[PDB]
DNA sequence: GGAAGGAGCGTTTTTTTTTTTTTTT
DNA sequence: CGCTCCTTCC
């Protein structure tokens, strides 16, 4: 069959990855050296941590690969006995490689390893990391305990930008011969907000649907992200157009109630422009109204009364 | 055996042509069927508005009548912890197809009920086999999702059902039934359905039973609101009229009028008046405040009980009080 | 010997000595107890509900119900929590107070009161032929305190197994009960006896005891401070007059629960300084006050009345402490730990008095 | 995977590990350790990039050592963890944000935080989304809404007016009321910060802060409940 | 004889349901 | 983070 282009057009090089242009070129200034040290990879979903890691340890370690790369992920098991078993005896492998090549255990959403296998690869790191190196990848750094980022490199990917976004789209456009207008990849790249899988899917999606990618098209399938329409909701001035977008934006395209507070909530905890005492407030209204949906009233009448409350605070 | 049947269940779509009022995903999808690219899948929407059905449909229009031979649906009512996610989801995702037809498929019906644990789990489980196997993810509350998983879905919203689809749907629900339905029925019956399909053949199915003779007898307005046991429009007007004109002892006995001839509740009452008092035109905006808030207070205090004719008291006073910012 | 309270209590109907309505009524209930309801005796505390009930029981069985002994029931919650339950025990009736169980006690509804609802009890004649069936009685002390899935599951297990079981709850106060609860029950009203009839029992039991009395007088004091609680009243009868060589005096004192001597001295407090450090110190003595196990809505209500007793306060002054004291004592109803609503409470009067 | 709340799940620490007969066992010495000092750290970074004073006179970023090492002494107390970002930094040719392990803030440095605010940030929006996204696991349990509570008097040593205090109270006895939402904990927090700094002076001497004492209050109803069952 | 820097203090710890890991089995 | 005492450095 065909794969989808997320996987179909995952980069195999490090020279292929957009963004963080920094943070890719040390990546790279290891690989041609080859002194890798244990390493942690922070970052939102779908910016190329994974990608990263695994182009690096190719790179590395060229045709041995296969025998100096183990890789765990949420998926396998990772509980203490594998740390016992499995990763020590990896790690105690003696392999042959080319001066400044060491064997690497990638840990994929290492954040989601238990506590006691974490303290457990304390000693390990300790015992093996003269020919063993680890790089662990994950979404929040703090979740790892602070013995293990005691010995690793910090690298923190930040969101992409709309440039980087554009300069893949566009590759994987002339790779795919796909016909588009300016306006439809400006709306593909909007309605990502900065993760480059949406962006793929959602192109490969608008292209599916009808193949030329414009603004219109994109927008029937693809929805502008939630998180801006509840902005503009909270940050209207008049009490009906806050109204009006809650109804028309939200309520009728089929945004539950408990959505709508949860981004609420969020969004409010962002707002730079307001006052402190009146965020709190709004804080305070949200979360009421959170636990009268949580009972069981989930009716757009008591968003209509949250949003009256936050606009007389605003008063 | 299809006749025994609730209607909910006895007019579930069996083909993608059968599902109504999402014609942009339906559109979408086949068309990705039809050039067999299929991504990973998000159904996101409201209840009743054919997310299971379109997915099956989908599957049996992928593998014909033998779907259920190479599609692993899993929903809540299944336990889908980590064990499961790394043992069964994991095995059943990881071998080949029964006579290697094409791609597998898991459906993970409400997995909004799914432990963060597990949809952790799930992420390499999705991207690693893709080549082999395609993941849908059904849910109504997209909050109780990780972002790893939404960022690795194609997402395709299901809007509430507009009212064209639904009046299509009853159309055929009544030629296949020996059932007349007037068009003051069929608005009262999509006013009440808010959007959701179930609603609506549930409601029909008590009104053909109300019928005495339904090979004659038609469904007219009045018994949908006895089946539903909801007030109608004119009851509404009057209560709001007498409230907003008439003074207290004449609205107190309006309303308790009202209520006493068919057994009005008094929460229908307040959602119906709400309805009407959101398209009036207000000069003063303090009373759009005052009402929404007091109406909101009144409505989960009655969620929990309470004294129904302090409650009707309640909501004639904070009408009154609200409206006297106007003058 | 045993206490005053207990020596002296009635043991059948025709020896209740106040609300002589109630008596009749309790009498006409006894008439024929085969088609007996469920009961909910509701009243304030002290008053003789459970005097009552026990009174009403021997009319229907006879003085054998008095005849208690306890038993410890073992339960064990799904994280394997093992505890106890004490069930008292008279050859025809139990007694169980689930609230001490706290957020347990639907377990204790669930287990042991659905089983004996389901065992049918049924006995050999003596002298007919066939075995013959009796309907079990329980007492339910601290309804009020159940928490709701206890009262939900009191539901069904009242409806369906009404041949064999019947309730009689007692609480001071039904505004906690749900309503289903109260539907499925006949609701009898306990007043509190009058300081005439306290000064009765009072003059009954000094006559009884042989303790020379000096006025009439002095008992019907005792009654004024018990604020229609008899046992209070009977308590402090004894207190004082053991304190006085069983010889009562218009000059004696009179002996108050000392927790509310505490809060007397901490509304004095509140009333003479309003700052932060008194608040501090008003902290220190509520969580004194609540070291002893004293129920934090009783501290509320004994400190609001208390202020309100103040001379010195106006009429503003007190209309704003009784709101703060309603809504606080919603948040106490509502919230998890009590002391944040009582700081509240005293740090609102401090404001509003200052 | 563990939703559990016991206290060695939540913290790794002697008290938690050991049990109080073994640590005030007369056998037994302890001694608590304090993160490295600046002027030690400063001093080692400095003799590490002496002894590397070749390549970084190479690579041109021995003129810039003085600068990455006193950004890496004002960041962390870990040796090794400022060694690592040493290396990393001389070791590359291009310019990459220093940054070193994050450090987790005690209870009572959050009780500080939220009552007299952070000397490096001036927004107290910033100061409490950081504290929730970092300290969610201490802001999260019951106590701190007790410390906060049993500790806002140290202020000035308890001089400002009844009005604030009774704000602050009132806001806590609202939070009480949510069922344990973040918003509740957000909306605490936030009030307590904002009363504050509208009363901040530079002429303000303050108190000390304590833990709060309601598990002496759960030990004594433990042992009434003793005493009236031995009553009863 | 001015701060500047630093150390030490300010502490204790079950419970509802539900899910999960670990160890011995 | 703030307060209270012992160095450390010029
Ligand atoms: N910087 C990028 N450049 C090119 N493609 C990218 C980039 N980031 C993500 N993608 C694309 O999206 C797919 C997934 O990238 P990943 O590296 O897995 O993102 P991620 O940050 O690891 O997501 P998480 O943290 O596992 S949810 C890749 O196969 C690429 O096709
Ligand atoms: N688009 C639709 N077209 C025709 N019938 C529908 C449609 N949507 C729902 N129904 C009808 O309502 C019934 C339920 O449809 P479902 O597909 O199960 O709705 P749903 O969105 O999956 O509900 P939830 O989210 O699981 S509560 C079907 O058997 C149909 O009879
Ligand atoms: N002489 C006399 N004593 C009573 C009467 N009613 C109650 N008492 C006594 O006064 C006390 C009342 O306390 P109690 O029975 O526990 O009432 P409850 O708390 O409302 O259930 C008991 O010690 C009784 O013995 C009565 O009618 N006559
Ligand atoms: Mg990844
Ligand atoms: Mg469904």
């Amino acid at each position: 069959l065909q794969l989808p282009w997320v996987e179909k057009y995952r980069p195999q090089v490090l020279s292929d990855i957009v963004g963080n242009k920094e943070t890719i070129d040390r990546l790279q200034q290891i690989a041609k050296d080859g002194n890798m040290p244990h390493m942690i990879i922070s970052g939102m979903p779908g910016i190329g941590k994974t990608t990263s890691v695994h182009c690096l340890a190719h790179e590395l370690l060229g045709r041995s690969y296969a025998d100096g790369v183990l890789e765990l992920n949420a998926s396998d098991d990772r509980g203490i006995d594998v740390v016992r078993n499995q990763i020590k005896h990896f790690a105690q492998k003696k392999l042959h490689l080319p001066p400044g090549k060491h064997k690497i255990v990638i840990l994929d959403e290492a954040d989601s390893m238990t506590a006691g296998a974490q303290q457990a690869l304390r000693r390990t790191m300790e015992l093996y990391s003269n020919s063993t190196r680890f790089a662990f990848a994950c979404n929040q750094s703090n979740k790892i305990i602070e013995p293990l980022q005691s010995r690793c490199a910090i690298l923190r990917y930040s969101k992409l930008s709309d440039e980087d976004v554009l300069k893949r789209l566009l590759q994987i456009i002339k790779l795919e011969d796909v016909k588009y207008t300016n306006d439809g990849l400006e709306a593909i790249i909007f309605t990502a907000e900065g993760d480059m899988r949406q962006a793929i899917n959602n192109l490969q999606s608008t292209v599916a649907g009808h193949g030329l990618v414009n603004a219109d098209n994109v927008f029937k399938i693809v929805d502008s992200p939630h998180p801006l329409i509840v902005k503009k909701m909270l940050l209207a001035s008049n009490l009906e157009d806050s109204i009006q977008i809650l109804r028309t934006d939200l309520w009728k395209k089929g945004y539950s109630s408990i959505d709508i507070v949860t981004t609420s909530f969020r969004v409010t905890k962002n707002l730079a422009q307001v006052k402190e005492s009146v965020r709190l407030e709004m804080i305070k209204e949200i979360g009421l109204t959170h636990m009268r949906i949580l009972e069981g009233v989930g009716t757009y009448l008591q968003l209509a009364s949250m949003l009256a409350k936050i606009h007389k605070l605003n008063n | 055996s299809k006749e025994n049947l609730p209607w909910v269940e006895k007019y579930r779509p069996e083909t993608l042509d059968e599902v109504y009022g999402q014609n942009e995903v339906i559109t979408t999808v086949r068309k990705f069927v039809d050039e067999g690219k299929l991504p990973h899948l998000l159904f996101y929407g409201p209840p009743g508005t054919g997310k299971t059905s379109t997915i099956v449909a989908l599957a049996r229009e992928i593998y014909g009548k033998n779907y259920s031979n190479m599609v692993l649906e899993l929903n809540a009512s299944d336990d889908r912890g980590i064990d499961v996610v790394r043992n069964q989801i994991k095995d059943f995702a990881s071998t080949r197809q029964i006579f290697s037809k094409g791609f597998k498929l898991i459906i993970l019906d409400e997995a909004d009920a799914m432990t963060n644990a597990a949809q952790n789990a799930l992420r390499r489980v999705i991207e690693r086999y893709t080549k082999n196997t395609r993941f849908c993810v059904l849910a109504n509350y997209a909050h109780k999702l990780t972002p790893a998983l939404l960022s690795r879905c194609t997402r395709f919203r299901f809007q509430p059902l507009p009212q064209e689809a639904i009046e299509r749907r009853i159309a055929n629900v009544l030629v296949h039934e020996k059932l007349k339905l007037s068009p003051n029925a069929e608005k009262a019956l999509i006013e009440l359905s808010n959007g959701d399909m179930r609603r609506v053949l549930n409601v029909l199915q008590s009104c053909k039973a109300t019928l005495d003779n339904p090979d004659e007898d038609e469904i007219s307005d009045d018994v949908i609101y006895e089946c539903c046991g909801a007030p109608r429009p004119s009851d509404l007007k009057a209560v709001l009229k007498s409230i907003l004109e008439d003074d207290w002892g004449t609205a107190h006995y309006t309303l308790n009028k009202v209520r006493s001839a068919k057994g009005l509740a008094l929460i229908d009452l307040i959602e119906g008046i709400v309805k009407i008092l959101e398209d009036y035109e207000l000069q003063n905006e303090e009373t759009r405040v005052h009402l929404l808030t007091k109406l909101a207070d009144i409505e989960y205090s009655i969620s929990k009980g309470g004294n129904d004719q302090i409650q009707g008291s309640a909501v004639i006073g904070a009408i009154k009080a609200s409206f006297e910012n106007e003058t | 010997m045993s206490l005053w309270v207990d020596k002296y209590r009635p043991k059948s109907l025709n020896a209740l000595s106040h609300n002589e309505e109630l008596t009749n009524f309790l009498k006409s209930l006894s008439d024929q107890p085969r088609d007996l309801p469920h009961l909910l005796l509701y009243g304030p505390n002290g008053t003789g509900k459970k005097t009552r009930c026990m009174a009403l029981l021997e009319s229907i069985f006879g003085p054998g119900v008095y005849r208690l002994k306890i038993d410890v029931r073992q339960f064990v919650t799904a994280s394997n929590r093992k505890l106890e339950l004490n069930v008292v025990s008279s050859p025809y009736h139990l007694e169980i107070t689930p609230s001490d169980m706290g957020n347990n006690d639907r377990i204790v509804i669930q287990e042991l009161l659905k089983e004996v609802a389901q065992m049918e009890q049924v006995d050999f004649q003596d002298s007919k032929d066939g075995l013959a069936h009796r309907y079990k009685c329980v007492i339910i002390n601290e309804a009020n305190s159940l928490t709701k899935d206890a009262q939900a599951a009191l539901r069904r297990t009242m409806e369906k197994y009404s041949k064999n079981i019947r309730l009689i709850m007692v609480c001071d106060s039904m505004s906690p009960i749900i309503a289903p609860i109260k539907s499925r029950c006949l609701l009898i009203r306990c007043p509190a006896p009058s300081d005439s009839e306290i000064s009765t029992i009072l003059s009954d039991v000094v006559t009884n005891e042989r303790i020379q009395l000096e006025t009439k007088d002095i008992l019907k004091r005792i009654a004024q401070a018990s604020n229609g609680n008899l046992r209070v009243s009977l308590l402090m009868l004894e207190s004082m007059a053991l304190n006085n060589e069983l010889a009562l005096k218009s000059s004696s004192p009179i002996i108050k629960p000392d927790w509310i001597i505490v809060i007397h001295k901490l509304t004095r407090k509140i009333v003479k300084e309003r700052s932060v450090n008194s608040l501090i110190e008003c902290r220190a003595v509520l969580y004194d006050l609540l070291a002893h196990c004293i129920p934090a809505n009783i501290i509320l209500k004994e400190l609001t009345f208390s202020l309100l007793d103040v001379e010195t306060l106006n009429t503003t002054n007190k209309s704003s402490i009784i709101e703060y004291s309603s809504v606080f004592d919603e948040r106490l109803s509502l919230g998890n730990k009590a002391i944040f609503h009582l700081e509240g409470f005293i740090a609102k009067v401090m404001c509003c008095l200052d | 995977n563990n939703y559990r709340k016991f206290g060695i799940d939540y913290t790794f620490s002697a008290e938690t590990i050991m049990n109080k007969e073994i640590l005030m066992h007369p056998r037994l010495k302890r001694i608590k350790f304090n993160p490295i000092n600046s002027t030690l750290l400063k001093k080692h970074l400095k003799f590490i990039c002496v002894q590397n004073m070749k390549m970084l006179k190479e690579k041109n970023k021995w003129n810039k050592r003085q600068e990455v090492i006193d950004y890496i002494a004002q960041e962390t107390g870990d040796i090794r963890s400022a060694i690592t970002t040493l290396q990393f930094w001389a070791t590359s040719s291009g310019s990459l944000p220093i940054s070193t392990r994050e450090s987790t803030i005690s209870y009572f440095h959050a009780i500080g935080k939220v009552i007299h605010g952070s000397h490096s940030t001036n927004n107290d929006n910033e100061m409490i989304n950081n504290l929730f996204e970092n300290s969610n696991n201490l802001l999260s349990k019951e106590d701190f809404k007790l410390g906060i509570l049993e500790n806002y008097n140290t202020f000035n040593k308890g001089e400002f007016s009844i009005s604030d205090a009774s704000s602050i109270v009132d806001c806590l006895s609202e939070c009480d009321n949510m069922n344990g939402l973040p918003e509740s904990n957000e909306y605490g927090l936030r009030e307590v910060r904002k009363t504050f700094r509208n009363i901040s002076k530079q002429g303000h001497n303050h108190g000390t802060v304590y833990f709060p004492r309601e598990w002496k209050v759960r030990k004594l109803q433990n042992s009434f409940k003793v005493q009236a069952e031995d009553w009863l």
